[PDB]
């Protein structure tokens, strides 16, 4: 019926790129640059946050089946965003995506697009569609962050601070392979959990069951803390590696 | 696995012929070589290279892999032409959308005058259609192209809705700007004639009511070639758009611009006096000018006409296939 | 685009209706015989009928009734066309000048309504206060006959009874009253209402509802001496009037369904009744007068008079002359005698009026070795079945060959100097367990005979029960001599086997010329036949030999010879068979994308297929590959009655809605989709039902070849006997003739003031379109009959084109010559 789009962390050492001699750090870097390229390009074009995420998910899934050495990432990213726009009904003309990419990429980076940028992108759409197995509908942590937050009752300012901090953590998780390991519902809970720890909030009181200490079990069944902690660790690693710090 | 679409080749189907023309490509009828099941292939030509894979097809692939209902056509898989070996840039081959083959289409059966519907037949037909629309409307999807041509009917009496090329999600909270002119003029709702541009899911209901009438008369209820003339035909039967029956009609872009000859009174019950009362009530509610007072799909299923209909008895329509060639003597 | 020309070679001959009254003058008695689109007016004399006037109308005549409102000296004529054009007409004569006056007219079509099963019904009040029309289920339309209603404006009264069988205005009522038989789930009933023009609604009727026979069919309005109504069924005749109720159920009428009725005596004492087997009955009202002075109806009696042609309509005329208006056979004048003849009959035929009847099939053959083809048509049905030989003489010479059974298909085998004809006769289950024919006919009067002994379906094990009295069709192949037209041989097909297709041809390397028949096993239980045969016969030395048989899994609706191979259509499948050196059929290739492959035509390696729906498909045999290829299909949904190939790029079709269309290969090549799409470039409302298209012409070539501007010749036969001809034009000639039509329509006065452009508009209940690509030759040929002032008015400011003359002026004499050349095509 429907395909399985989730791998185990251990399985990511056997991506096609890893097996062509790319080391883990490099593939992670390539994944962040490609995702952020998709994000920056679409933000310039005025695209909805779901459209940006869908492209990034297409991008991340693509390089679980292909190697970064044979498919230049920024062409792939541009193609993903182009298709994402048609899927999410925020369409853009390929020529416009190319133009914006030229502004953000330096001359060497734009070299990936070769002599005819539009053609290299349009030609890839076939491989993208076959690779994603024509499963174009994607759900993102954003909708669940809001669906769950709506069920919280309490200080409006304290909850809104929780939501925005978690929302930032969602945007930051798109640069990682978390999208390829855990369903979006878990990501939304994980980012609520992380923001709660950082803001020293006890979310349980805002839920309908105030003595239910595992507050998330009323939104997402069967999620151990082991999982939520693994996700939190992965999100904060991006902040510690970079120069950026937790939003608070 | 069954889920890895886009790889299996169209070699696996023996093409029987071309069963129609479609927006993105020509539609073919095929028999599966392995199972012998009859299917329908929609050719998606991405060779245009203007904007790539047609969005109309993207909508049908995105939506019909989510929707599972008896009254909603099932896309079985997506297959491809023999692809060029190791040269995707040269590859210009097309993709085919596989669907379960349906014996007949409503417009085909009605245009050929080969179909006659009894009340019980209309009940079974409408119940399936409206139940399918309810499934889609509950999933917050809008069809936006409800025509007789897009209703496929098997000889068993099963009905399936089909062309989801103009279908898009509806958000009640956020009013979204939509394409104003979306349904064929004969089945277009009044709001879109006056240019709402932010339509409700009630656009699809108005269409199904036009079909309800057509099943009783065997002729479309409002057939016109110009948007104003359609409003006139609608206005004569359903009444002229006026603030009393449609309080927000004044906010519509063309309400002052597009006017009927007169302020016609509603005559639906009179002109359809031959329709049964249980149905006539349904028609009056389905063909209500104000989208906010137009009945919902669920409300139609909880109507005296369709509620106590049991779909175990499909009640298949009258399709004579012999002695129809000979002439009544 | 495409340009074509359509003319009538023979006008419709079947009688659709007949009325008697005083239309031409209050003193004269007239008989108005109506044929499709044609009205014939006669004056009743003592020897027979005197023709006075014939007019055409731009519409199929659906209702024809004569009425005389207070203040008029003579009867007026009401006509309603099948496209709902209504009008009131008057006869006016000024010495030698006869014309028809349109007194009132209009179109009464409703935007919303369901057409009724029993068709349009029209009746007029005995006081001529209103015209009643039953056009749609659940609605009764009233046109009040006031002096001011020159537009025939009307209103609808809601009718609770949705399914109405028949309705008449009653006699002797205080208000206008309707009596009708209707059907609901509980059976059939007879009911009355009163019609109020003041209130524009129904009021309670004079007498109560009564449950009537399940197959009650016709309502008779009995005149004032008796009053009330008579209801005719399959088994019983009943009289109803308030408290009075009578019923006679004589066993003689149960045998055959009664289709027509007419009043003989104006007092209502005697009526004529007719049934499908041709028997004419007298229905007698036996009076009883009470000392009160009031006359009551005592009893009903039915008396058999004799036999006529199967009659759609009857009219009593005067004396013993009765007009038998026949749609299936020849119409007649017959005399009713008081004394029976030595055979027991009171009916003796006087005159016989040719009716080409339903033309089921036809072939064009040069029998007399001339330069012209003679048209042998399969005409008539049941006891009226006949073969008609038609040759051009200025009139058409027609020879009639009676068969007394239904002809179905005809083909010509020159090698055998004979014709092969498929026929079916009706037998009835009898007490022996077998069946008995109602009369001898061609298949039983053959010189030599044979019966199929095939064992193909003999395994059976499928039960089909028989009840005494039920009808069956028995199908035969008739070998008929081309000079004597004597039945030389009759071959009877299997029980329940229908003969649907016939061809005469040579196959493969086989030098023998065969008769090949395609059949279907027809069981009442089956929705679509699932068994069938293709049978190869050889007619040799007075005997038909069975050469080979091929079993198929369906009905062989159509077959055609294809370059030494046999092309046959079995249900959905279109198949090509080869003829082996072992004299057996071998399948080469098939095509399956069809709903029902009812019709086949070929030209070269191209095949035109016409389905029950989805119009026509252009197939091609690819000899390099040994298969079929779909070249181009018409995607417009149409119900086909006949198809023909005009040229390698144009294709002709006939719809079940009495419409003609032409599809052209798009002949562009940018996209494959464009080639695969056949564009309907011609649309034309013929007004006739076309069964058979046939290449050929009845005109005899004077010497060599002489050609008018028209190129090509397709003849077609219709259900009403009308024979027409379709031919092609050049763009220059079309435009000239089209521009002239528009000029002629402004000049010529139409009966009923019916717009010609409306009449020829393509019409289905769902779609109506302006005609295109077709020249109404019958309009063009009328230029020669309009007065000189009108001719010159037509040619004013008329320019020629696309020729060596560039833009040429036209004079009245120039066009008279052009039309006369067009009149020579037939
Ligand atoms: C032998 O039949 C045909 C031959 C030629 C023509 C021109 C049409 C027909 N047909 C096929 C039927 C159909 O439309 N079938 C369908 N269309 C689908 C679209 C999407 C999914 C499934 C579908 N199944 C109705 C009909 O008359």
């Amino acid at each position: 019926t429907k395909p399985c789009w989730y791998w185990d962390k251990k399985d990511l050492a056997h991506t096609p790129s890893q097996l062509e001699g790319l080391d883990p750090a490099t593939e992670a870097r390539y994944r962040r640059e490609g995702a952020r390229f998709i994000f920056d390009v679409g933000t310039r074009l005025g695209l909805h946050y779901d459209t940006l995420a869908t492209g990034i998910i297409y991008f991340h899934r693509f390089y679980m089946f292909h190697s970064f050495k044979q498919f230049p990432r920024y062409v792939t990213g541009a193609c993903c965003l182009f298709l994402a726009g048609k899927v999410e009904e925020t369409p853009k003309k390929c020529k416009d995506i190319i133009k914006t990419a030229r502004s953000l990429l330096n001359d060497v980076q734009f070299g990936q697009f070769g002599d005819d940028p539009k053609e290299e992108v349009m030609v890839l759409e076939r491989i993208l569609l076959q690779t994603i197995k024509f499963d174009l509908q994607v759900e993102h942590p954003y909708q669940f962050l809001l669906k769950y937050a709506k069920q919280l009752k309490g200080d409006k300012n304290k909850i809104q601070k929780l939501v925005q901090m978690a929302w930032t953590f969602v945007n930051d998780s798109l640069c990682t392979t978390l999208s390829l390991q855990w369903e979006p519902e878990i990501i939304a809970v994980a980012v609520m959990y992380l923001a709660g720890r950082l803001c020293k909030f006890e979310i349980q009181e805002w839920t309908s069951k105030p003595m239910y200490r595992r507050w998330w079990e009323q939104f997402v069944q069967d999620v151990p803390v082991d999982v939520l902690e693994d996700i939190c660790h992965q999100i904060l690693d991006l902040y510690s590696q970079g120069k950026q710090q937790m939003p608070h | 696995t069954e889920s890895d679409w886009g790889k299996r080749c169209v070699d696996k189907f023996d093409i029987i012929g071309i069963i129609g023309e479609g927006t993105y490509g020509q539609v073919y009828k095929a028999k599966d070589k392995d199972t012998g099941e009859l299917v329908a292939l929609k050719k998606v030509r991405l060779d245009n290279e203007k904007e790539g894979f047609p969005i109309t097809a993207i909508r049908e692939i995105k939506i019909l892999r989510q929707l599972i209902h008896r009254s909603v056509v099932n896309m079985k898989e997506i297959v491809t032409d023999k692809q060029d070996a190791l040269d995707f840039k040269k590859d210009k081959g097309a993709f085919y959308l596989v669907f379960e083959y349906m014996d007949h289409d409503l417009m085909g059966l009605l245009e050929s005058g080969l179909v006659h519907f009894s009340e019980d037949h209309i009940k079974s037909f409408m119940k399936q259609l409206m139940e399918g629309l309810e499934y889609c409307h509950k999933k917050n999807f809008l069809h936006r192209d409800i025509k007789c041509s897009n209703i496929l009917l098997n000889n068993s009496g099963q009905i399936k809705l089909a062309d989801f090329g103009l279908a898009r999600l509806y958000n009640s909270e956020e009013s979204r700007p939509y394409t104003n002119k979306v349904i064929t003029l004969w089945y277009r709702p009044p709001e879109l004639l006056l240019g709402e541009e932010r339509y409700t899911p009630a656009i699809d209901v108005w269409s199904c009511g036009c079909i309800l009438g057509e099943l009783f008369t065997k002729k479309p209820i409002f057939q016109a070639n110009l948007e104003l003339a359609q409003l006139e035909l609608i206005s004569r039967l359903c009444g002229s758009p006026c603030p009393a029956v449609w309080p927000d009609v004044i906010r519509l872009p063309y309400f002052n611009t597009m006017k009927p000859k007169k302020q016609y009174r509603r005559r639906l019950r009179e002109e359809f006096s031959f329709i049964p009362s249980a149905a006539l009530d349904l028609l009056d509610h389905m063909l209500t000018l104000d989208p906010s007072k137009r009945c919902t799909a669920e409300q139609t299923l909880q109507s005296d006409f369709l509620k106590d209909v049991e779909l175990s008895k499909m009640a298949p329509p009258d399709l004579p296939h012999w002695q129809d060639c000979h002439e009544l003597w | 685009m495409s340009y074509n020309y359509v003319v009538t070679a023979q006008k419709p001959t079947a009688v659709n209706g007949c009325v008697t009254g005083h239309f031409t003058s209050a003193e004269d008695l007239n008989l108005l015989i109506a044929k499709n689109t044609r009205l014939e007016i006669y004056v009743v004399t003592a020897e027979g009928l005197r023709p006075v006037k014939e007019v055409g109308m731009y519409g199929k005549i659906a209702v024809m009734e004569l009425f005389r409102p207070k203040g008029e000296s003579k009867d007026l004529l009401f006509i309603l066309t099948a496209k709902y054009n209504a009008c009131i007409l008057e006869y006016k004569q000024s010495g030698e000048s006869i014309d028809i006056i349109t007194r009132a007219h209009g179109n009464v079509q409703d935007r919303i309504g369901r057409p009724s099963e029993t068709g349009i019904i029209g009746i007029i009040d005995p006081e001529c206060r209103m015209i009643g029309l039953r056009l749609y289920d659940g609605l009764f339309k009233v046109i009040p006959l006031d002096r001011d209603n020159k537009e025939l404006k009307a209103f609808n009264i809601r009718l609770e009874e949705l399914h109405v069988i028949d309705v008449k205005f009653l006699y002797g009522c205080q208000a206008p009253t309707i009596c009708f038989v209707y059907q609901d789930p509980q059976g059939r009933h007879v009911k009355t209402y009163e019609v109020s023009l003041r209130e524009k609604e129904f009021n309670k009727g004079p007498w109560k509802q009564e449950n009537v026979e399940a197959e009650a069919s016709m309502v008779i309005a009995v005149p004032e001496p008796f009053g009330g109504a008579i209801i005719i069924g399959q088994e019983s005749i009943t009289y109803h009037n308030g408290d009075k109720y009578l019923a006679i159920a004589p066993p003689i009428i149960k045998q055959s369904t009664i289709v027509c009725h007419n009043r003989v005596d104006p007092n209502g004492s005697r009526y004529l009744l007719g049934d499908m087997e041709g028997r004419l009955f007298m229905l007698l009202l036996e009076k009883e007068e009470q000392m009160d002075g009031t006359v009551t109806l005592k009893d009903l009696r039915v008396e058999l008079l004799g036999e006529t042609s199967i009659a759609e309509c009857l009219t009593y005329l005067d004396n013993g002359v009765v007009f038998v208006g026949s749609r299936l056979g020849d119409s007649q004048l017959v005399k009713l005698n008081v004394d029976s003849n030595e055979q027991g009959s009171y009916v003796v035929a006087m005159e016989t009026f040719t009716n080409l009847g339903p033309i089921v099939d036809m072939c064009v053959v040069d029998l007399e070795r001339q330069g012209q083809g003679q048209l042998v048509t399969c005409s008539g049905a049941f006891k009226e079945g006949s073969l008609r030989i038609i040759r051009n003489g200025q009139k058409l010479h027609i020879r009639t060959v009676p068969l007394y059974e239904s002809p179905r298909k005809i083909c010509y085998q020159e090698v055998s100097q004979c014709f092969g004809v498929l026929s079916s006769r009706i037998e009835v289950q009898d007490t022996s367990g077998g069946t008995t024919a109602l009369r001898p006919s061609a298949s039983t009067q053959a010189l030599s005979s044979s019966v199929s002994s095939s064992k193909l379906f003999s395994s059976s094990t499928a039960p089909h029960e028989t009840s005494f009295g039920e009808e069956v069709e028995v199908h035969n192949l008739l070998i008929i001599d081309q000079h004597t037209f004597e039945v030389l041989h009759a071959h009877q097909f299997l029980q329940n086997e229908y003969a649907l297709s016939l061809v005469s041809c040579k196959l493969g390397k086989d030098p023998n010329t065969y008769f090949i028949v395609g059949t279907a096993m027809v069981y009442p239980e089956e929705a679509e036949p699932k068994q069938g045969r293709i049978v190869v016969f050889q007619y040799s030395d007075g005997k038909l030999q069975t050469v080979a048989e091929k079993e198929v899994k369906g009905a062989v609706y159509s077959m055609v010879e294809f370059n030494g191979k046999l092309l046959a259509s079995i249900n959905s499948t279109v198949r090509l068979y080869e003829w082996t050196t072992e004299k057996e059929l071998r399948t080469e290739c098939n095509h399956y994308n069809n709903i029902m492959a009812l019709y086949l035509k070929t030209k070269g390696d191209f095949i035109l297929v016409g389905d029950l729906m989805r119009s026509v498909l252009l197939l091609a045999y690819k000899p390099m590959e040994g298969n079929f290829e779909e070249i181009a299909r018409d995607f417009n949904p149409n119900w086909m009655s006949a198809v023909e190939i005009l040229d390698d790029d144009n294709f002709l079709g006939a719809e079940n809605a009495f419409n003609l269309f032409v599809c052209q290969k798009d002949s562009a090549a940018t996209t494959d989709e464009e080639r695969q799409h056949l564009q309907e470039v011609g649309l034309f409302h013929l007004g006739e039902f076309v069964n058979v298209f046939c290449h050929g012409s009845l005109v005899m070539q004077n010497l060599g070849e002489t050609s008018t501007p028209t190129q090509g010749s397709v003849l077609f036969g219709t259900v009403n006997g009308m024979i027409g001809l379709v031919t092609s034009l050049s763009e220059s000639w079309y435009n000239l003739l089209l521009d002239m039509q528009n000029r002629l329509n402004k000049v010529i006065k139409s009966v009923g003031k019916i717009e010609h452009s409306f009449w020829r508009s393509f019409h289905t209940e769902r779609k109506t379109e302006p005609a295109t690509g077709f020249i109404d030759g019958d309009l063009i040929e009328s230029f020669l009959d309009i007065s000189r002032p009108k001719m010159q008015e037509v040619v004013a400011n008329l320019q020629y084109d696309d020729g060596s003359g560039m833009k040429r002026e036209a004079t009245a004499d120039d066009l008279i010559k052009v039309v006369e050349e067009l009149t020579r095509i037939h």
